[PDB]
């Protein structure tokens, strides 16, 4: 049965991440951005009623809600060419277009101000879907729309839906980077405390840290917030080829959710991608190994998470999963558990079940693949209680310093002290420990 | 149905045409809107299936005998929804038990009908002679016209009651009494039947009183 | 026996709307401009008599009588192409060039003046009807012409042709007096009319927007949409077919309760020609699934979250390739889904009905489906309709021009019995929604 997927865009970040995993989608389902399917796609193997809603237009729309307080992203979302391809229907946009100003208590004062016509189109998205699954939720961390009404937003999914999983992408703030509001310390502190109790599952993707692997891996000079995106809209493409292309393990997001979550509060993982390497970077006749590929995707230059190189907090991988989008031999697949076992190319959680699964699945015929072996990580990994750790501690340099304080304090959600900003960094610091304990074998 | 609507007003002023019409008009209304959907499944069960199965099988005949088949499979599939089987005489039978309620039903309307114009016929005939007598220059009130007018409106206010009665017993029954065939209609195994129970509707004494409508 | 339908069009807007089902109608039967039956149509099984009157130069001459007060409709009605495919002895133009002005008392006054023109045009139409079903009035609950020459027609037809079932078109507004003219005609059509469909301007606008992409919809598209949704509706009549080739049967199947007469269209696919369902067999199932989304309903009916709208009976004929078998799938699975709320005062009455497009009308989809379903979310629509009046009739709002007509010119007691009407009958379909219907007259 298809298991659509509501994906909320709050903020710019979020609404640019969304608009990027539409697109991918679309791309890899061989949906034209205008959704009436591609030419190449009518005998797609792809499950396009799992992964997007069937219109009226039969276009492959994915169920996805963009709703953000400023008009910016969301006229560049309406912009794009994948326009026709998505339900216009589920694209609420507000007209006052102030955004939350990078303030998390601004944000969900937003998002809850926008409930109903943003509750609206969550639950057209999911009487839209067939079997629709949970609600994605891709903002920004250091947003105020993406901090705060990605908090109200996925308060707003897991209220709607309790029993449909609540999944964030949600866009970690710069720890080692001056973030240019002062306030965006408190709205990172309370996306993260949205993402552990609004959200059932947070994947943190540090913008820092996507500057870093684009320079780095990708020699992306300077990723801009659109380079982001688009490196979302690609490893949410490589998760999704799974989704269009139906595998025999791990086939929907509750298994994934599952294999990489042995803790349900816990469920906060960190990005990487493998191999890290621009599409102009040409694997000389190199047969990526699976033990190869799961060597270069643990390499710190691989990772899209930008987690503090914390030597306090024992980063460890509660559970690790090797998205592989290409031709993957699946005895190459056990012989790359066995070498990654041996070589501990993988650190492992010491307070986490070992999940070391080696599944073969094809990616989505729609979607090319430049290399044979194209590898996305999705790692719960105590490395995330470091980058936990460093925006708590930015959120506690706002609150305590009142940077910001004056845009924090002016929302009704800090209107009597920074009580939300302050909670924020209390699941923050809380989820973290968490994250430490269960790397260290006394989480249990 | 469209009597049961309409022709209520055609003795609609005296109130012993009041109880006879409105539940004549209930069991009208109960049995045309539980057959409203009956017409469509009839339309599709045999009707709008059989035709082009017959057609389909006459697709395939290159000989005498390959085209022998072909009505024979035509006249099975407009039989099918006739239960005409001595065993499914059961539920046919049932079903004639509807299509007997539903001629009853006509002839308690035409009944009810005949006592809105028969009856509206003499609150008018006596008037011609006093009208002419009117303008002859006669007055006062006949005894025997008047006796005889009294006579009628005691026997259309008193004997209306046999039409409030039946037209009773028939909004109740138009929606209650299709039980014994609905008992069989329960019961149905063909698929297209379970969608005649799944849409035995428009009762307004089938769903709230036979239990496999609600 | 042909099975003829009288069209009485009141009002501008109703005009326009009998010229363009006139056409439509022509277009079905392949019956040309001048209503001659082309000759791919010329064969057809389609009884071209149940809808149009059939003129012995083998022109179908629609039997519709297009009214206007004011001479700019009736002279583009009858400057249209279906000049002379139209009948002109059927259609009345009031020389009284003041029209009814928005008012249902004024056009409930200059009805009157021509109540003996408008009965006149709806025998001729018998004349040249074979077994004319009934009579269709079109007309506009808030224009003057359309509530109160609604009024004054129901009543004049009520009065000649009882037998004859009783069809209102009520076109509700996207004028002051609109209010009490809205109560006015709300009790013309509960009175006088035998079924009442509701074609309520703002959501008919709204799914036109919405599936056509038209911006700012003018009353050309509207009247558009309304004739699609007819002529599906109508297909069962112009072809003949096996079963509900009449208006009666669908009336008795919508309104079993002559009171309970609000019945609220559907049409599938709702969606333009240029939208493009890209290699989507709009199935019956599919079909049923869009109607069953309240969003493809074209009737602005109060989705009141205090009351429970249900469909007392839904009859969806599906004209074009649709399998009766795919049908009777879909209706099972709306039942189960309960994608349609049902009344207690009968049980979920869902039809489905395998009706073909007519094949002169070119039909894009192969299964479309047209709802005809009386629910008690109609009853939101009166409670509005009777809002309305009220706010007009308790500061007689526009009160002072129906006061200048009959209908007001005492006090504003018609728009006030009339809003009273709208309240009972809105009172009356929450009935139908609730159990006690049955008992509810008992």
């Amino acid at each position: 049965m298809p298991r659509e997927i509501i994906t909320l865009q709050l903020g710019q970040c979020g609404n640019q991440i969304g608009f990027e995993f539409w697109k991918q989608l679309c791309a890899e389902h061989g949906i034209s951005p205008e959704g009436i399917v591609e030419e190449f796609a009518t005998e797609g193997t792809d499950r396009k009623d799992v992964f997007f809603y069937q219109a009226d237009d039969e276009h492959y729309i994915p169920r996805a809600v963009l709703l953000d307080l400023e008009p910016r992203v969301i006229h560049s979302i309406l912009n794009s060419p994948y326009a026709k391809l998505y339900n216009p229907e589920n694209i609420y946009l507000s007209e006052h277009g102030g955004g939350a100003g990078n303030n998390w208590a601004s944000g969900f004062s937003q998002g809850e101000k926008i409930h109903e016509d943003i509750f609206d189109i969550i639950d057209r998205e999911a009487d839209g879907s067939d079997s629709l699954e949970g609600f994605v939720l891709c903002h920004s961390i250091a947003g105020g729309t993406g901090s705060g009404l990605g908090s109200y937003l996925l308060e707003r999914l897991n209220d709607r839906y309790p029993k449909k999983l609540v999944q964030t992408y949600s866009v970690f703030p710069n720890q080692d980077e001056m973030s240019d509001v002062v306030v965006q310390p408190y709205n990172s502190l309370l996306t993260l405390k949205r993402l552990t109790q609004n959200a059932d599952c947070v994947v943190v993707l540090d913008n820092t840290a996507l500057n870093r692997i684009a320079t780095d891996r990708l020699h992306i000079q300077n990723p801009s917030f659109s380079q982001i995106n688009q490196l979302v809209s690609t490893i949410m493409s490589a998760s999704t080829t799974t989704l269009r292309y139906p595998g025999y393990m791990n086939n929907d997001l509750i298994g994934l959710i599952a294999s990489l979550i042995p803790t349900p509060r816990l469920h906060f993982l960190m990005t990487g991608y493998t191999p890290l390497t621009t599409d102009q970077s040409v694997a000389s006749v190199r047969k990526t190994t699976v033990l190869d590929v799961m060597r270069r995707l643990l390499q710190p230059k691989n990772v899209m998470v930008s987690t503090g190189r914390d030597r306090q907090t024992n980063h460890c991988y509660i559970a690790i999963l090797n998205i592989i989008q290409g031709e993957v031999d699946p005895t190459q697949v056990h012989k790359s558990l066995q070498r990654i076992r041996e070589r501990k190319l993988a650190n492992f959680i010491p307070w986490g079940p070992a999940s070391i699964q080696v599944a073969l699945s094809r990616k989505s015929p729609y979607l090319p693949s430049a290399h044979r072996v194209s590898g996305l990580m999705m790692a719960n990994h105590t490395s995330i209680s470091s980058l936990f750790e460093s925006s708590c501690q930015q959120y506690d340099k706002l609150r305590k310093r009142e940077a910001f304080l004056e845009q924090f304090r002016k929302e009704d959600i800090f209107k009597e002290n920074f009580d939300e900003l302050d909670r924020s960094r209390e699941v923050v610091q809380e989820l973290i420990d968490e994250y430490h304990a269960a790397t260290r074998p006394d989480y249990i | 149905r469209k009597g049961h609507m309409c022709n209520a007003r055609l003795l609609r002023s005296m109130p012993e045409f009041s109880g006879v019409l409105h539940h004549c008009h209930i069991l009208a209304s109960e049995m045309v809107h539980f057959i409203h959907q009956m017409q469509y499944y009839v339309t599709f069960e045999v009707l709008e299936c059989s035709w082009d199965e017959l057609w389909n099988r006459v697709q395939r005949a290159q000989d005498l005998d390959h085209i022998i088949a072909a009505h024979e499979a035509f006249l099975g599939t407009v039989i099918s929804r006739c239960l005409l089987d001595s065993d499914s005489r059961a539920l046919l039978n049932q079903l004639r038990a509807v299509f007997d309620q539903i001629i009853e039903l006509q002839n308690t309307q035409d009944a009810i009908y005949r006592a809105a114009l028969e009856e509206l016929q003499r609150r008018l005939q006596f008037e011609e002679k006093k009208k002419q007598r009117e303008a002859e220059g006669q007055w006062g009130v006949s005894a025997a016209e008047e006796e005889q007018e009294k006579r009628r409106v005691q026997e259309f206010q008193e004997s209306i009651p046999k039409m409030c009665s039946q037209l009773r017993i028939l909004t109740h029954f138009y929606q209650g009494v299709v039980q014994q065939f609905l008992v069989s209609l329960t019961t149905s195994s063909d698929e297209s039947l379970r969608f005649l129970s799944f849409r035995l509707d428009f009762n307004e004494h089938y769903r709230a009183r036979e239990p496999r409508l609600r």
